């Protein structure tokens, strides 16, 4: 099935805002939360690379692919020379990769401020696990790297920063639509009673008083015709303030 | 009222949700816009016309007009005493500026700044008698509007109770009270009524006639209708003229069999 | 107590301690900035410490080993370097400053450390 | 159910008629309520009908007293319209309806 079991870690005790990360937290483990705004497609990325030596046919490597480098050899030891190189199609290894952008939750922003945002990188079986609009919570390592174009942009030797994800909880996952034997027994016991139609009709929206026509229309529309449209469509029109 | 409709739609979309949304080029975001709006406008025909309701004298759309708790209407009173008082106040402004002299207010504006900044930390709760009073005052408002349904300048719905609770909480914050009392609800209702308030014999008599005939439909000539009105010469002549107008102008009443003493029914 | 107006910031006054007042228009997000760096010589493996940065990313002019001729081939070390919190801000003239028939001026401001 | 019953057909027919008749103008609505009264009016109780009669009379009295905080009506009109124990019910009292036998009168307070 596999090669390696990953360990994900949850319930790390200290939370940070995106707004409050400093140079202290570089190469530390942190936990944040926010809303997804942008997500890329799933793409394969190099993980372990081997090369051919054109001069003598020797296979160079393996080289574990680092985060921000074009790793290459320079000398083939089996001929002790700088022979030309080609990528070995047969022994190169890939893994899935995805990049998302996360923003501070609008509920937690103070008076008159703008929310901040960060980029997050997902690898392997963490990919495809969330959508734009999801409230999520991330645990990972906060790191930095140099970028000369970012230096030229800001006019000072600033550094790019990222979070490498290690665990995600999606707070907007809906409940599983699966029923136990206890639930099915309760459904059968409810369905056996003779007053069940009036029970359902009156128990839809119990705070609203009257309007049994609207209640029965909604109740029969939640169930569906068998089908040739099977759906039952309902329109309401009413004065403002009439709780429509 | 001089804004473009594009900018007015943008303000209304922000006022509905108390949020601003962005989706352009390479950024998407949502923001908070928790701000109170104070607005001023001039009436459409240059002067306010008291003979029409508020919907015609202002060029706003009804969804935008629904967003405001309080409307105030200000008119030129054309009164000698008020003109004299206004002229004295203007010349007192000029006289004080001419000698760099302050007025004798009770408090300093800085003290008022401290008071208003301090009072907004309070979060008053609703008391039991205040809840009872809120129910009673909402009933009073809707009853009086129903009594003047054809002539009131502005309708009354559920939203007025939300405005009433907001005004009561603001008054409690003004007095630094930790709970809403009966007096806050009472004065909020008084202020709301004073903001809201903005042929009739013909309506009253025609209403009595139509109400009797409509009630007689729960049981089912012109002289017999007049006799029922009189039992319930100027009044008889006025009733005949009212029936004449309700037939020949309003068409509320129809002559089922025509004649000098016709049978009548409601259209 | 020595306030100066925004239009009085001549090129004479570079390097002196000054007070000013303004209204803030923009507040850019936070970045770490390099302050003092350590570089490993790729030929001989010696670490050269405390290369002070200017506005630009800089490598040492000379290897610290006196028996080494390298002046180009260096690699930065991250876990020995020191990083500084940084923020950039824009300000505008307050209305009380303005001359006759004039439009307000704007300034770029640099902030570091605990004031971010 | 595994099959459509006559009760299911009756429920569907009643929903269809009740929804259709309400969309018309008021005179056509009165005529069609009279026409299809067997299918429409079956489910009401006498207490609900008496509440309807009482509240309609109170509405007519509110209109009448406005045109000419509480409402009082003679009992004889309520009896005659019912003809054309309810005072003890929870429905009657919870709508703030009350009764005075010394004058034979319905009472209500609007506050
Ligand atoms: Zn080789
Ligand atoms: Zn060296």
């Amino acid at each position: 099935v596999c090669n390696e079991i990953k360990v994900r870690i949850s319930q790390l005790p200290v939370e940070e805002d995106i707004r409050m990360l400093r140079q202290v937290h570089l190469n530390m483990l942190i936990r944040t939360a926010g809303v997804v705004t942008i997500a890329s497609g799933i793409l394969p990325q190099l993980a372990v690379v081997k090369y051919d030596c054109v001069a003598c046919g020797y296979l160079l490597g393996p080289f574990v692919q680092q985060n921000d480098e074009e790793v290459r050899p320079t000398i083939c030891p089996s001929c002790q020379g700088k022979g030309p190189f080609e990528l070995n199609v047969e022994n190169t290894v890939y893994h899935n990769y995805q990049r998302i952008t996360m923003q501070e939750s609008p509920n937690k922003v103070a008076a008159g401020r703008l929310p901040r945002s960060k980029d997050v990188i997902l690898l392997g079986d963490l990919c495809d696990s969330c959508k734009p609009g999801d409230e999520i919570e991330v645990t990972g390592v906060y790191t930095n790297n140099f970028d000369g174009s970012l230096n030229y942009k800001q006019g000072f030797p600033v550094f790019n920063t990222l979070i490498h994800a290690n665990h995600i909880t999606n707070k907007d996952k809906m409940a599983s639509d699966q029923l136990t034997d206890e639930d099915i027994k309760a459904i059968r016991e409810l369905s056996q009673d003779p007053n069940i139609s009036q029970r359902v009709f009156s128990s839809i929206a119990p705070s609203i008083y009257g309007h049994d026509d609207v209640k029965r229309a909604i109740a029969l529309a939640l169930f569906r015709g068998e089908a040739l449209r099977g759906d039952i469509n309902v329109l309401l029109c009413g004065d403002p303030g009439t709780a429509k | 009222d001089k804004m473009d409709l594009k900018d007015q739609v943008a303000i209304h979309e922000a006022m509905e949700q108390q949020t601003i949304s962005i989706t352009k080029a390479g950024v998407k975001a949502t923001l908070n816009a928790r701000a109170s709006i104070l607005a001023a406008a001039n009436p459409v025909n240059g002067r306010y016309d008291r003979s029409r309701p508020l919907k015609y004298n202002v060029q706003m759309s009804a969804p935008i007009m629904s967003r405001f708790d309080l409307f105030f209407v200000l008119v030129d009173e054309c009164n000698e005493v008020t003109d004299y008082a206004i002229a004295r106040r203007i010349l007192d402004n000029h006289r004080a500026i001419s000698e760099h002299t302050e007025r004798d207010s009770v408090y300093k504006i800085d003290d008022i700044k401290k008071y208003i900044a301090f009072a907004r930390c309070f979060k008053p709760k609703i008391s039991d008698k205040a809840a009872e009073t809120l129910v009673r005052e909402y009933k009073k408002l809707r009853m009086s509007d129903s009594n003047n349904a054809a002539t009131s300048s502005w309708r009354i719905t559920v939203r007025q109770l939300e405005s009433l609770v907001r005004l009561s909480e603001a008054l409690a914050r003004l007095h630094c009270g930790k709970e809403v009392l009966v007096e806050h609800v009472e004065k909020a209702a008084e202020l709301l009524n004073k903001s809201i308030v903005r042929f009739k014999e013909y309506k009253q008599l025609s209403d009595v006639l139509v109400l009797h005939m409509r009630s007689d439909e729960d049981n089912q000539k012109q002289s017999a209708l007049v006799e029922w009105y009189l039992s319930t010469n100027v009044q008889k002549t006025i009733c005949e003229r009212v029936i004449h107008r309700l037939i020949h102008q309003d068409h509320v009443l129809l002559e089922v069999e025509q004649g000098e003493d016709p049978t009548l029914c409601v259209h | 107590d020595a306030k100066t107006k925004v239009r009085e910031l001549s090129a004479d006054k570079v390097g002196g301690l000054v007070r000013i007042a303004g209204q803030i228009v923009r507040t850019h997000p936070v970045h770490p900035e390099l302050s003092r760096a350590c570089f490993v010589c790729e030929d001989c493996g010696v670490t050269t410490r405390d290369v002070q940065q200017q506005f630009r990313y800089t490598q040492p002019t000379k290897c610290a080993n006196p028996q080494c001729m390298n002046r180009t081939r260096f690699s930065l070390d991250v876990n020995s370097s020191t990083f500084v919190d940084f923020q950039k801000i824009r300000i505008q003239e307050t209305q009380a400053e303005l001359p006759r028939g004039s439009i307000p001026r704007t300034v770029d401001v640099i902030v570091r450390g605990e004031m971010v | 159910r595994s099959y459509v019953n006559d009760e299911d057909c009756a429920a569907a027919i009643r929903v269809m008629l009740e929804s259709f008749v309400n969309t018309q103008k008021a005179s056509i609505m009165r005529m069609m309520k009279k026409t299809f009264s067997r299918h429409l009016t079956e489910n009401r109780s006498a207490n609900e009908l008496l509440l309807f009669i009482l509240k309609q009379l109170i509405r007519q009295q509110m209109h009448y007293a406005t045109a000419r905080q509480s409402v009082t009506i003679p009992e004889s009109e309520f009896i005659e319209k019912a003809q054309q124990p309810f005072y003890t019910s929870e429905i009657f009292a919870s709508n703030n309806f009350l009764y005075d036998p010394s004058k034979k009168t319905i009472v209500q307070e609007i506050f």
